[PDB]
RNA sequence: GUGGCUCGGGGGGCCCCGCGGGACCGAAACCCCCCCCGAGUGUUACAGCCCCCCCGGCAGCAGCACUCGCCGAAUCCCGG
RNA sequence: CUAAGUCAGAAUCCCGCCCAGGCGGAACGAUACGGCAGCGCCGCGGAGCCUCGGUUGGCCUCGGAUAGCCGGUCCCCCGCCUGUCCCCGCCGGCGCCGCGCGCCGGGACCGGGGUCCGGUGCGGAGUGCCCUUCGUCCUGGGAAACGGGGCGCGGCCGGAGAGGCGGCCGCCCCCUCGCCCGUCACGCACCGGCCGUUCGUGGGGAACCUGGCGCUAAACCAUUCGUAGACGACCUGCUU
């Protein structure tokens, strides 16, 4: 099987121009390139997956190196199709261009 | 640089160049390279090198070193130099160098008489010099209470 | 060089706006950009709409200068634009993108197998056509 | 994957303003044939607007003066550096994703190359306004390889045509192969155009 | 509650279980608001199984159903991991390698076989269908879950 | 409609006999045809294009999923 | 003399010669027992730290926009390996060939520019795109039997712009299964409804362990010279 999660790209924080409000990210989902086609994605639990040095447990399996920071997608942004996301623990500002999975499974169909 | 081909016999004058101690070292240089011209298999590889240089290389130069067993210096270290070849099509330019390989080149074959030639070489050295001897700036008057 | 003109009686295709996907007939020209158009049988109203929104079509109706809808409908359906348009190679491209956008998931699976078998067939039958073409070159 | 932008017929600024966003978003963009990048305005005007940049150097120093990179690869890669931050550390870890070449090097030779219609000249310039090729502008102000690249391109354009001559000849076989085996792919090609393909 | 697009005998895509993306055949909703889900063993190796409303994508491909019999028994502490987890006797001596066991049933076995008896002939009615259930759902380049309709 | 003109298009001399008693059963034009067809001029000007205006007199679908241009909610609520 | 297009034009401006050679690449030479070894190339294990991204691929015409594309062409000349293959041509073993040639030339050429028409063109020979399909097992149909596989062998290429490899072929062994439809059977595939690498991974770096092919030094210091020099640096000499 292939990926069951849509791709997305972390692209920064919600920022005025200098007061960078560091608790509401700005995703750019790959494919959605205009608002009003972004009403499908909003509300679906997203995740930021990265590795590390020390091992951590894995629900369902044996410990490995992977760690994830869960989240959610709140509401639409702009007109090009970006979406704000409220992460359970603000993202570490290291991943400003790296992958952020948008799972499908909180569903509305 | 595209490819390089070295002659089978290298004068032991030239081998001096690639080293820093002729008293210390075992002088094993280009020894494993003298073989490709000795067995047949290398020749099949080597002639391919020249053929490739015909098709691709635009400008060809030749590595010519000087004699030293004739000059009355203290030196026994030949000077290697690239010399360009200017002439007809590349193939005949290369067939010229593969012919001249390993041979002597007199001055007459290069130059003429009453030609204009250009002399390039590192100037003499006078060492760390002040500004009056360097740039020929004016000397101040004699009465200056510091360097004049 | 130009081979499709805008004149009184043309039939334009609307691409941008609320009326996209419907043919419309040009009645009269008001300026560079807007054109007073109408579609009697394409369920469209008599209203100006900009020249940016229309893709021209080869067909021509017959109008005097400007008329009611009673006489646009007659010359429209005496030439059968509603059927002549559906017989063009153009329309079949629009309905192709309008079926591909309707593909239900199990349907898409049918194509995955179908396009899978149909491509092995060509792959072999090209090789048999590949051998002969080289063979006859010699 | 990896974009390979073809820079023939594009405008300088409008193409850079698009690559600058992509690079900051993390995608590895590589541009080819910058020496065909057009620019708005005259030619005599823009040569003045580059000979007005060669002057802006506190001359006998490179410290107290800027760097006047001349090769069209560097001219475009410089006018992107303006549009990114580069004093940060995401500024310099982004800029080194963009890779800019003159002509087309062999690694990107056999790669489909994507235009960017938002910046294309035939779209963003009126039919009568004038324009300035980056090649002639750069070769005038001291580029030393207007000829060396030009001969190599002649070598490639012919070597591409040989491939395309091959590519065209194939598709005829596949086009003809359908007519040979149409008798026994009947029930497949039916279901492909029910679903909207092949019409 | 149920969404407006889920009816008995519809095909789903399951999104968060052990098997993340099989197709299945939904039967009915239990008293506890979780979908009864079975992609019959002989097509997916998925038994009678509960699944949540929210974790399941509904697809526009249904089969008529009349095998809705056999009321529920499902629970846990029935297949729960009783080799590693707390419940083996609700006791706290050394475990997790001492006794390895997962409870396995016989009534579920006949129950599963007596359900797809009514179902499997209805599945075979549409051609190529059992192929569709065997394969697994997975996104691919050019698949945009906002632009494709199920 | 007619009117003088300019531009292109259909072609237009002919059979028959198993190379022969003579010509590609072929259009061939240096060019010719119309009461032939498709367009630009100015013309008076019909109702076999219309448009507007004036007498008298038809249910037509309502601020419209024919998405031409308003303001609103004791004339206002339902579902997510 | 300008609006489109075009010409002549200078101590200016830009480059060349001339001076330095970038946390810039090159090509080539050599690579440490006279050892109890250190090692480089091909074969294949088992652990022990780490650095991070990713989660089918797309192997390519040129080029215009007041136009382009695809085809078949009897028609036409040619950029073609002196424009290639047969051959009249002098002579020998002149119906045949070249132990020598020149293709004057008829004729054969996969191509491409040209001709002509025939198709599409809000481009289906479509990046609104194309290709690959990621649950295991009987037999019984369909394309298939010029099919597949084995870091296979031997040659050809083809590539230099940062080929750093890809492709084509001749031969070797066995299979007739691998794709699309069917029937039948499956380890209830463990989570009982529920989270994190599903993959490009044989990813990169480094330290310790398995064979064969094979390798045997250079730099610096001390010394010397003065073609160099404030000390460094530099140019040089030292068992035939």
């Amino acid at each position: 099987s292939g990926r069951l999660w849509c791709k997305a790209i972390f692209a920064g924080y919600k920022r005025g121009l200098r007061n960078q409000r560091e608790h509401t990210a700005l995703l750019k989902i790959e494919g959605v390139y205009a608002r009003d086609e972004t009403e499908f994605y909003l509300g679906k639990r997203c995740a930021y997956v990265y590795k590390a040095k020390n091992n951590t447990v894995t629900p369902g399996g044996k410990p490995n190196k992977t760690r994830v920071i869960w989240g959610k997608v709140t509401r639409a942004h702009g007109n090009s199709g970006m979406v704000r996301a409220k992460f359970r623990s603000n993202l570490p500002a290291k991943a400003i261009g790296h992958r952020i999975r948008v799972m499908l499974y909180p569903s509305r169909i | 640089t595209f490819k390089t081909v070295f002659a089978e016999h290298i004068s032991d004058e030239c081998k001096r160049r690639f080293y820093k101690n002729w008293h210390k070292s075992k002088k094993k240089a280009f020894t494993k390279y003298c073989k490709k011209w000795q067995d047949d298999a290398g020749k099949r590889q080597l002639d391919k090198d020249f053929s490739s240089m015909k098709k691709y290389c635009q400008v060809i130069r030749v590595l010519a070193h000087t004699q030293m067993r004739l000059l009355p210096l203290r030196q026994k270290k030949a000077h290697l130099m690239e010399i360009q070849v200017n002439g007809g099509t590349v193939a005949e330019k290369l067939d010229w160098a593969r012919e001249r390989l390993e041979q002597q080149v007199p001055v007459s074959q290069v130059f003429g008489q009453d030609e204009m030639i250009d002399v390039i070489g590192v100037t003499k050295g006078k060492g760390y010099k002040g500004v009056t001897s360097r740039w020929h700036t004016k000397k101040l008057p004699r009465k200056t209470h510091r360097g004049l | 060089v130009f081979r499709r003109f805008v004149e009184v009686g043309r039939v334009a295709y609307v691409s941008f706006g609320p009326h996209a996907g419907k043919l419309v007939a040009i009645v009269d020209v008001i300026d560079q950009n807007r054109a007073l158009v109408d579609g009697p049988c394409t369920r469209v109203r008599r209203q100006a709409m900009p020249f940016k929104c229309m893709q021209l079509t080869d067909f021509i109706l017959k109008f005097p200068h400007s008329a009611r809808q009673k006489y646009v409908r007659k010359a429209w359906e005496k030439a059968d634009i509603n059927t002549k348009w559906a017989a063009t190679r153009w329309a079949k491209k629009i309905e192709a993108r309008e079926r591909k956008a309707k593909m239900t998931d199990f349907d898409r699976y049918k194509v995955m197998k179908a396009k899978k078998m149909r491509n092995r067939i060509i792959k072999n039958e090209v090789k048999k056509l590949q051998r002969a073409a080289l063979l006859k070159a010699s | 994957q990896v974009l390979v932008l073809d820079g023939r017929g594009h405008l300088l600024g409008r193409l850079a303003a698009i690559v600058a966003k992509q690079v900051l978003l993390g995608r590895k963009v590589v541009v080819v044939r910058c020496e065909g990048i057009n620019i708005s305005g005259n030619f005599y005007r823009n040569k003045l607007k580059y000979l007005a940049f060669l002057r802006k150097r506190m001359n006998t120093n490179p410290s107290r003066g800027p760097y006047h990179f001349r090769a069209p690869s560097r001219i475009f890669w410089r006018t992107v550096r303006g549009m990114l931050p580069h004093k940060t550390k995401r500024g310099q870890a982004a800029l080194d994703r963009l890779k800019v070449f003159d002509g087309i090097p062999p690694p990107y030779d056999k790669k489909k190359r994507m235009v960017v219609p938002a910046a294309l000249k035939v779209v963003r310039l009126k039919p009568t306004r004038k324009f300035a090729y980056l090649g002639r502008l750069a070769h005038e102000v001291g580029w030393k390889y207007q000829a060396v690249t030009a001969t190599l391109e002649e070598k490639r354009k012919e070597k591409a045509k040989i491939h395309y001559r091959k590519k065209k000849q194939l598709m005829r076989l596949r086009k003809q192969a359908e007519k040979n085996v149409e008798k026994k792919i009947s029930k497949f090609t039916d279901v492909l155009k029910t679903h909207g393909l092949l019409v | 509650k149920l969404r407006a697009s889920i009816t008995p005998g519809t095909i789903l895509i399951i999104l968060t279980g052990r098997h993340r993306g099989k197709r299945v055949v939904f039967l009915k909703q239990l008293s506890s608001g979780l979908l009864l889900v079975t992609g019959p063993l002989s097509l997916n190796r998925v038994p009678l199984r509960r699944t949540h409303q929210k974790f399941v994508i509904a697809t526009s491909t249904k089969i008529d159903i009349s095998g809705v019999k056999i009321p529920k028994h499902l629970t846990d502490a029935y297949f729960k991991k009783k080799k590693l987890r707390k419940p083996r006797h609700q006791e706290g001596e050394i475990f997790d390698t001492e006794k390895e066991k997962y409870e396995i049933t016989e009534q579920r076995k006949v129950d599963q076989k007596a359900v797809d008896s009514q179902i499997l002939p209805k599945i075979k009615a549409v051609p190529q269908l059992q192929g569709y259930l065997r394969s697994v759902f997975a996104l691919t380049n050019g698949v945009y879950p906002h632009k494709l309709v199920f």
